[PDB]
């Protein structure tokens, strides 16, 4: 498993059961009620999936698609973003936006 | 600037840091960009004064001196867009991009 960083979610990492990203006063929470909520910015944001499934988790894949799956791997929500096979990162930015960047195009070490 | 990232359009100023755990990326006053404990450096020591790190709209990392002259470039480029140089917790600086999705909690509509 990849070590956790408070404001990042790399491809393959999972959030569930009120696990979250934090940056300044902003939070991105994969709540226990199957709702993904951004507490921050001016108005916040939500996936609007309260009660849509049980024991849901959030996972960013290696094509830039961010998905909420329930305990039986039924899709509850998707970012519907899809790109090159590679490594991606979801950043809860200091300015409140949550953005998926990828694929990786340059690295210091292989 | 993020504590552990640099977005295209932002600047990592002279003697500035990006840090993730024991891994410390420093844009030094001797114009060398070093990733402490990550076994990497731009190898541009004494090549300029008041040097800064930037990230182009094509995802290229660039070191420029106080006069604005280029000292080093990552050479790897992609399409015009928004990029992010992130200090990974396993000790590598990685450029990701372009952005493929955004959650906007600011727009009222």
């Amino acid at each position: 498993n990849i070590p956790f960083t408070d404001n990042l979610l790399f491809s393959g990492q999972v959030l569930y059961g009120d696990g979250r990203l934090t940056a300044k006063n902003h939070q991105l929470v994969m709540q226990g009620d199957c709702n993904l909520v951004l507490y921050g910015g001016k108005y916040g944001w939500q996936s609007n999936t309260h009660g849509n499934g049980e024991h849901c988790f959030l996972r960013l894949n290696h094509k830039g698609e961010l998905i909420i799956k329930d305990d039986d791997f039924k899709t509850i929500w998707s970012s519907n973003s899809s790109s090159k096979q590679g490594d991606y990162v979801l950043i809860l930015r200091d300015d409140g936006f949550a953005v998926i960047y990828g694929p990786a195009i340059w690295e210091t070490s292989a | 600037l993020g504590t552990n990232y640099l977005l295209s359009g932002q600047t990592l100023n002279t003697d500035g840091h990006l840090k993730n755990g024991d891994f410390d990326l420093v844009m030094q006053n001797d114009c060398n960009l070093v990733l402490y404990n990550g076994n990497w450096q731009s190898n541009t020591a004494n090549n300029g004064r008041d040097c800064k790190l930037t990230l182009t709209d094509y995802g290229e990392l660039v070191i420029k001196n106080g006069d604005g002259s280029t000292v080093w470039r990552s050479r790897a480029k992609s399409v015009k867009g928004n990029y992010a140089a992130v200090l990974h917790p396993d000790g590598r600086l990685v450029v990701f991009g372009p952005s493929v999705f955004k959650i906007d909690p600011w727009v009222p509509g």
